């Protein structure tokens, strides 16, 4: 059976700043020591490096996956960075400095573009499962859908969809799988959770709750939409057809569903990360941290997290601070696995033998 | 400027320049003129061809009887193939060549040195293909030639002889078809009696070659073109195939010539399987009445040949290709893997070949693990909802923990073709599920998402083309009745 | 072509959700292609 | 029993069952039998036998390689030696012993072959350079001199082998590897620029040598970009793309018609093919990081297809097939962010070149007229519609519907057309399924006529089409029989 | 553009017996002369032969498509032939005699099996759109789903049984419509009890039980299953919308809207329905001697072609190469259809590779390789 971990950080950080434990064990696999990870500001890059924006500061620390120590790379930003994300393929790193988005690059290290179109602070970014549309929701009730094509190839870039229906700041969103076929699920403090469409850009659902929603997450099959709350409740919306997860006592900030849509992981403000089994709304584990939870997401364990001697293939470049070929890459990866099979090192040998005999 | 000729010929052909007798008369510059001749025959307008076809044919015939080195003869034959193919369409030229030129070409082709057997057969196949009626004069000599070379040890020579000999009943048809086929199936019923004398030195090594030639000829006869309806004796062919695949290693004696016969055993079973493939390819979907025998034959052959690459890695791949072909031609009426001891045995054999198990190899057993998956995916996708829930549940517990383990030594999944087939089998399981066993969409979407972030351009492309299809099972368009 | 739902109604069995790929609350499946 | 030896060896290999071998290696008449026995043993031997006899077998092969025997014996010996040196790199003791004792002498023995048997020398040299790259580092100068002189050989097999063996020089030797790789790449680029300037004086036997040198060096660069290397590199994309854009700049309307003008006009498609091959290698190597340089790649296709445009096969089919293959590769490596056919002036001057290649138009010719472009174009269009589907305007989707739907139902129930091959029909049905799967959300696809069109395919005569059409009704049974609302 | 025809037959047959007229022009294409047809008794075989049953008599005629005169071959049965249907591929011809389901084979001409489970006459016979299952129903209120695999390779002493036994109606069946697919298709059986039920052929479950006001005598469905045009016993042609889906299993027509979903203009029963390819014109026969085309999008008539006598069979096809061409001698003659229960396949080879010829670039590359090899 595949190994599943649950990355969980905090905001006080007495000793560590990241505790990756096992889902069905509770045992701590890896612990990283350093600063304090800010809200919505953790994203593993390329499966070897772990970036984490600091709480209220202007720099982003970078930890190796198999070293309990901060690296000397200290990516710097010209302002109070807010939230961070990394593209799923592991090629770009996106920041949230003030009311502007900073786009970086991993293979070289340059700073390609500084987007600025929201009217108040940027609150959350996310990539649409295949790094083709990064969608940022600010604190001015706007949710914009950028395109990774038209943003990179520019001379000023413009968003592809200015979704303006909320009457209060946006808090969280969850982009689905696929490219221009996914379904974004935004949520704000106006007590509403909306499910948009990326292909056309039209509203599809406007489920309205009774408390300020602060977190939304759908399972991979889009059969449920576990919207959080501000009173502790973790609601559940059935998109295919006793639906309230109860047991919290504060805002529910971080939510994430396991692979086979059967285990929830709630991260609240009361220093607690639970583990609900979503078929009967019962709690399983109640791991308690030492401060309000900042990031908590269920993650499939990569290969680097299982080998005790793993080292990154490439070093992290010196991330630039000012605006702008020379790609740095390891060759011979597009053919990894393509080898002449057993019945091809024999057919060639037999043809050689036959030709020699004749 | 002799060596640069082929590049100039190719570049002149590419521009479409021509399509819009002097240098051939000397032994020094035969190639120099043959190149231009190849261009002119290849890319000529209809007027120039209708004018100079006879002259070019006479020149080509003249090259074949001047004791030139074999390369020149092969080039002349290659030119002659295109000449005859293009001249077979124009009616007046067709009649003229069929009346007063073809017998000379056949006589010159037959009368060649024993060092140039390949080119002679290559030209005679072209003569017999596009000009069938006019070669009936020399049928006896052609039969003798194609029959004396049908057991040659060189694989290319044997293949050419078998290809040329399979169209003998065409020159001159329905009566000549079945008459020949009832003689090949009679000769094969005799060589098997002198090769399997335990259940049914150098003489055996020739009998095996004769059997291989006479089985390849029948296989080519069953699955080629013809200009007249024929009555295929399916029952006799199936009886012969079942007799051939009946003797296993446990019946061959080990005292005397036994080791030699046992060494030759897999080749004859492979020949029988090739005959079965030809039969399935030719008859089509009309074999549902013998489908019971056909579906019982495969598990028995797999069982008699089952034991670092594993031994007997060619027979099992052939059987899996046979199963894939059988499911492909029939469709939803195949009746594979659904009920019965034979179906259960086939499922057990398929599930013990895709599961992954110092001088050695990395991708050990990487051909069997691909054919088994390519057969299983097709079988599940076509005749899906008619399989009992237990088989689908057994396959769900195997493929899902496997597609998430190959992306996290001596394993067949270190290849790329052995992983694309797995990702196709996952989609086949999703698309056609049993009515009472819902498929695991949530656990398969994650595997597909992990697939498109891979490195191989084959896996990372199929796992991205499969997400679009999977987005139709999650984002519907009409209500679920 | 959007659906508005109150949570309490959906918590009980009053309201159900039906969203389709190319349209909200309507299939949007009729095509204008005609063979002629 | 000499003629029967290959069959006996193959049959012994089938069953996996595994003095006489070395006894027959000390003569001329029985060399082939001993080589066959060695080929069986050295390939299907247990670990202990190999670890005990590797040195003896290698010494026997080295003895064989210097006896002036006919080239077939050298071919067989090198074929055995490739396996012998591939299997000797997985045993540390044997690896060290060979690399420290025998490889320097074996390299000289390989170098000492007669000019007639040059291909076997190149094959053995590739074998000793791919698996054993560190010991073969004291003779790099001789290796470079040997491989450089054969980079312009007219024989396609010899040229390809020399190019394959000449792009492995940077890996040879002992941070140094990256510097050697970069230096070799820059030197090759400079030489390519000089040759390109030599061949394009505007805009009779020296041109045919300059073209060979240019093709050889461009293929060496292409194999250098798309091979396996140990240390990370710093592939310069801008310089390679500038060179490609320069090569694809001179068309047939600028070459002078006087002097040697016809010769420079006849060699143009080969140079353009070499540039396109280099671009394909670049796209294959870099991957999806070329999105920033996306405009150049999206514009070079309708510009190459504009300088090579016209029962008769259309002129310039190879170039218009290569361009479509490059488009398919581009879309397949990029994905939904390929940005092809999505508006602009260069995105509508390409769709015209696609609709003019997938449409169908007593005398000579052939039934399958223009059956190469009509398959590559369909594959590229199907991939583009499948990936970048919900982002294309409604007009393109409607035009594709009106051009495809009455074409799949007329080819079935209705001489000398591109749709008379079992490939141009399977690709057309693939395009139909792609159009159904990813439609623009303002023009619903015709799900009522496509199902009938597929229903006429599963009962056809072929097997490829009759299998794909019957496999598309299982996918199409999910667009009309859903399981959730 | 493709061509759509509308085969029509009359139960009186004064001069013609099967008139084929163009859809959007109304002009005749082919006519046929012979005996009267029979209800649910027309089936084109392999797109070459127009087999037809006979009203009352017990035998089946056979017209070559490009021939106005009856052939001298007559399939004979030991009892009054009721319905006929040829398999879509064309390999099997299957007919129903009284209560038996006589099954033939076109290739050899044998009579493979004689299945017999209905307790009374068989009045409808359809083949699933991939010729893997064939659904039979009769005047015993039973609809059975056979399987072409199990009923062919069954032992002579095994008495094959139906895969599914659908018994929910309370009155004789009248019509069926098996959609595209195979083991995933859907049937639309309709009976005299004023119901039209839509079943599933994969698991064998009910899905819909629309209950009308008058007895239903014909049901047809859009190829994508968007509409279910159910005929009536009074003239109306009711229309159900399967994509609106109010959300229940036992609906009722009057609550499912009216006066805007009913084709009207007929004065008697409608024992014929068929929807065109694109789904914009519907052809319906009747018993008032009229075959008229509708305008499903706007519920309006287009033309009112009037036959003589009651209309038995009427359908819309996609005109094959046979009707467009002028000679089209059939590829294989129709064999001698046996009337007694029982290798030797009769077929033309070289059809699994039609078009798999080398391309121009392949031949050019082979020629260049030959030239280069000769040069060395």
């Amino acid at each position: 059976a595949p190994m599943e971990v649950a990355v969980c950080t905090d905001s006080a950080a007495p000793m560590w700043s990241c505790i990756v434990w096992e889902l069905h064990s509770g045992a701590n696999l890896l612990t990283y020591r350093g600063g304090q990870a800010g809200p919505r500001g953790l994203a593993l890059l390329n499966g070897e490096y772990l970036l984490a924006a600091q709480l209220g500061k202007n720099y982003i620390s970078a930890w190796e996956l198999q070293r309990k120590d901060q690296l000397q790379q200290k990516i710097m930003c010209p302002g109070p960075v807010t939230c961070l994300t990394a593209s799923p393929n592991g090629l770009y790193v996106l920041a949230g400095v003030a009311e502007s988005i900073h786009l970086w690059e991993v293979s070289t290290g340059n700073l390609l573009v500084i987007l600025s179109r929201h009217y108040q602070d940027v609150s959350c970014l996310q990539f649409t499962g295949d790094s083709s549309h990064f969608i940022s929701g600010g604190k001015d009730c706007l949710v914009l859908v950028w395109s990774l094509c038209s943003v990179l190839q520019a001379d000023i870039p413009a968003p592809r969809h200015v979704w303006s229906h909320h009457a209060l700041p946006i808090t969280d969103l969850h982009c689905g799988f696929g490219g221009p076929l996914a379904r974004v699920a935004t949520s704000s403090l106006d007590q509403t959770v909306k499910l948009w469409e990326v292909s056309s850009g039209e509203l599809l659902l406007s489920v309205l709750f009774d408390v300020s929603i602060m977190a939304v997450t759908m399972d991979l099959a889009e059969h449920h939409m576990f919207c959080g709350g501000s009173e502790g409740s973790i609601f559940q919306v059935d998109l295919f057809t006793g639906k309230v997860f109860k047991g919290h006592r504060n805002q529910v900030t971080c939510l994430s569903v396991s692979t086979d849509g059967s285990v929830l992981l709630s991260g609240s403000h009361d220093e607690t990360v639970r583990l609900w089994d979503v078929q009967s709304k019962q709690c399983i584990r109640t791991v308690a941290l030492k401060g309000p939870v900042t990031n908590a997401a269920i993650l499939l364990a990569p290969v680097s997290m299982l080998s005790s001697d793993f080292r990154p293939s490439l070093p992290l470049p010196h991330f630039n601070k000012h605006l702008l070929g020379g790609l740095t890459l390891r060759l011979g990866l597009h053919q990894q696995g393509s080898e002449p099979s057993y019945l091809d090192r024999t057919e060639q040998l037999q043809a050689v033998l036959c030709s020699t005999m004749e | 400027s002799a060596p640069h000729l082929p590049g100039l010929m190719c570049l002149l052909r590419l521009h479409g320049s021509v399509g819009g007798n002097a240098r051939l008369s000397s032994i020094k510059t035969r190639f120099e003129g043959l190149c231009l001749l190849s261009l002119l025959v290849g890319e000529s307008p209809t007027e120039l061809f209708q004018q100079h076809c006879v002259s070019w044919l006479r020149s080509i015939q003249q090259v074949l009887q001047t004791q030139d080195p074999p390369a020149t003869m092969e080039l002349a034959v290659a030119v002659l193939r295109d000449l005859l193919r293009y001249a077979a369409q124009l009616p007046a030229l067709f009649r003229d060549i069929s009346m007063n030129h073809l017998p000379g070409l056949l006589t010159s082709l037959l009368g060649l040195r024993p060092e140039c057997e390949q080119s002679a057969l290559e030209g005679m196949k072209a003569c017999m293909t596009y000009f069938p009626r006019a070669c009936g004069s020399l049928k006896g000599k052609l039969a003798s030639f194609f029959l004396s070379r049908v057991d040659a040890l060189s694989p290319q020579l044997q293949q050419l002889a078998c290809e040329c000999y399979s169209r003998l009943p065409s020159l001159g048809h329905t009566e000549s078809w079945e008459q020949e086929l009832h003689s090949l199936l009679a000769s094969l019923h005799t060589l098997l009696g002198a090769l399997y004398e335990g259940a049914e030195a150098h003489v055996l090594l020739q009998l095996r070659q004769r059997f291989s030639g006479l089985a390849r000829c029948l296989g080519l006869m069953l699955s080629s073109e013809f200009g007249a309806p024929v009555s295929v004796p399916v029952q006799e062919i199936l009886d012969f195939i079942c007799r051939t695949l009946s003797v296993s290693s446990k019946n061959i004696s080990l005292h005397g010539d036994g080791p030699l016969r046992l060494l030759l055993l897999p080749s004859i079973h492979l020949e029988a399987l090739d005959l079965l493939s030809a039969l399935i390819l030719a008859c089509g979907s009309r074999l549902l009445r013998f489908g019971i025998l056909i579906g019982r034959l495969l598990p028995q052959v797999l069982n008699s040949w089952s034991i670092q690459e594993r031994p007997y890695s060619t027979v099992r791949t052939k059987v899996y290709a046979i199963l894939e072909l059988w499911v492909q031609v029939c469709g939803a009426s195949a009746g594979m893997l659904q009920g019965g001891a034979s179906g259960e045995a086939l499922l057990t054999h398929l599930l013990s070949d895709i599961s992954p198990p110092r001088k050695g190899d990395s991708n050990a057993n990487s051909d069997v693990c691909a054919a088994a998956l390519r057969g299983l995916s097709r079988t599940i996708l076509m005749c899906g909802p008619l399989i009992k829930e237990e088989t689908h549940r057994r396959l769900h517990d195997l493929v899902l923990p496997l597609v998430m383990g190959v992306q996290q030594g001596s394993s067949p999944y270190t290849s790329s073709r052995c992983r694309r087939e797995l990702y196709c089998l996952l989609l086949a399981l999703l698309l056609a599920p049993s009515p009472r066993c819902p498929p695991p969409l949530a656990c398969a979407l994650q595997a597909f998402s992990l697939g498109q972030r891979e490195d191989s351009l084959e896996v990372s492309s199929f796992c991205s083309e499969a997400l679009v299809t999977c987005a139709a099972l999650t984002h519907p368009r009409v209500p679920p009745l | 072509n959007s659906i508005f739902i109150n949570w309490k109604e959906h918590a009980n069995d009053q309201q159900h959700i039906q969203v389709y790929e190319n349209g909200g609350s309507q299939p949007n499946v009729s095509s204008q292609f005609r063979l002629r």
